[PDB]
């Protein structure tokens, strides 16, 4: 599984590691 | 040695677009974020957004999201920022910066290296979820004095607080990150304290090179936001 960028909100760590779709 | 070189100055009429470039050298480009901050003449610093050379992800400040695009080219180590639908209030020096090394690859954060800035002038046609404050806005001091500047975050930011020095006509320089960690190469007379909402920068014994404007910056959540600046002036 992976972290989708659609849920990253305002979190910079999430935005650095998420996958875009 | 880390270098960011930005493209030359631009003069544009309102409604036009501009594309700026920032060439990186002296480091592994894909291990660090590249971000953009602008400064209107005589005003403070405004964070525009972040880009990852590692995976192409971006985040733009909501104020600008509709009109801005940031990209990176890892074959040429070059970052790009396009700003569209220009208006008069877009006149500013635009800086690229290297987000410092973080817990995950190329994460946004304080800038440990700055480009030299690109002036974009928009020709005349007439004539921020966590706001930050600083006190005092101006203070005068003598060489040898202790100078203490306050920063306040409108919401708790834990220790995600950086301090910068900006001398007249130059890009800012990072002094303190994580509230109290002294950046490499910065003299020990600079020290930072605080956590939560109230922070301080103190200079134990002011030196002639220390007259400058000082900015705080929260990096707890996007959009990153700067305090309005404190000018430390020579006593009249």
């Amino acid at each position: 599984n992976f972290v989708p960028c659609s849920i990253c909100s305002n979190n910079p760590t999430c935005w650095a590691i998420c996958k875009r779709i | 040695q880390v270098q960011l070189v930005q493209s030359g100055p631009e003069v544009k009429k309102p409604g036009a677009s501009v594309r700026l470039s920032c060439k990186a050298s002296g480091y592994v480009f894909t291990n660090y974020g590249v971000s953009w901050v602008r400064q209107a003449p005589g005003q403070g610093l405004e964070w525009m957004g972040w880009s990852s050379p590692y995976n192409g992800n971006t985040y733009y400040a909501q104020k600008l999201k509709a009109r801005v695009t940031m990209t990176t080219d890892t074959s040429t180590n070059t970052a790009y920022m396009e700003l569209r639908s220009l208006r008069s209030d877009d006149t500013a020096v635009y800086y690229c910066g290297r987000d410092m090394l973080g817990v995950v690859q190329a994460v946004a954060g304080p800038f440990d290296s700055w480009g030299q800035g690109t002036l974009v002038t928009v020709s005349s046609a007439s004539g921020g979820d966590t706001p930050m404050t600083q006190s005092p806005s101006s203070v005068s001091a003598s060489v040898g004095d202790r100078v203490t500047i306050s920063c306040r975050a409108s919401q708790g930011i834990s220790n995600s607080l950086a301090w910068y020095q900006q001398k007249l006509g130059k890009a800012p320089q990072l002094l303190i990150y994580a509230a109290s960690s002294l950046q490499s190469g910065v003299p020990s007379r600079f020290s930072g304290s605080g956590s939560g909402t109230d922070f301080t920068l103190t200079i134990s014994s002011l030196q002639p090179e220390d007259f400058a404007t000082y900015y705080c910056q929260q990096t707890n959540t996007f959009p990153f936001t700067f305090g309005p600046g404190t000018k430390v002036e020579v006593r009249r």
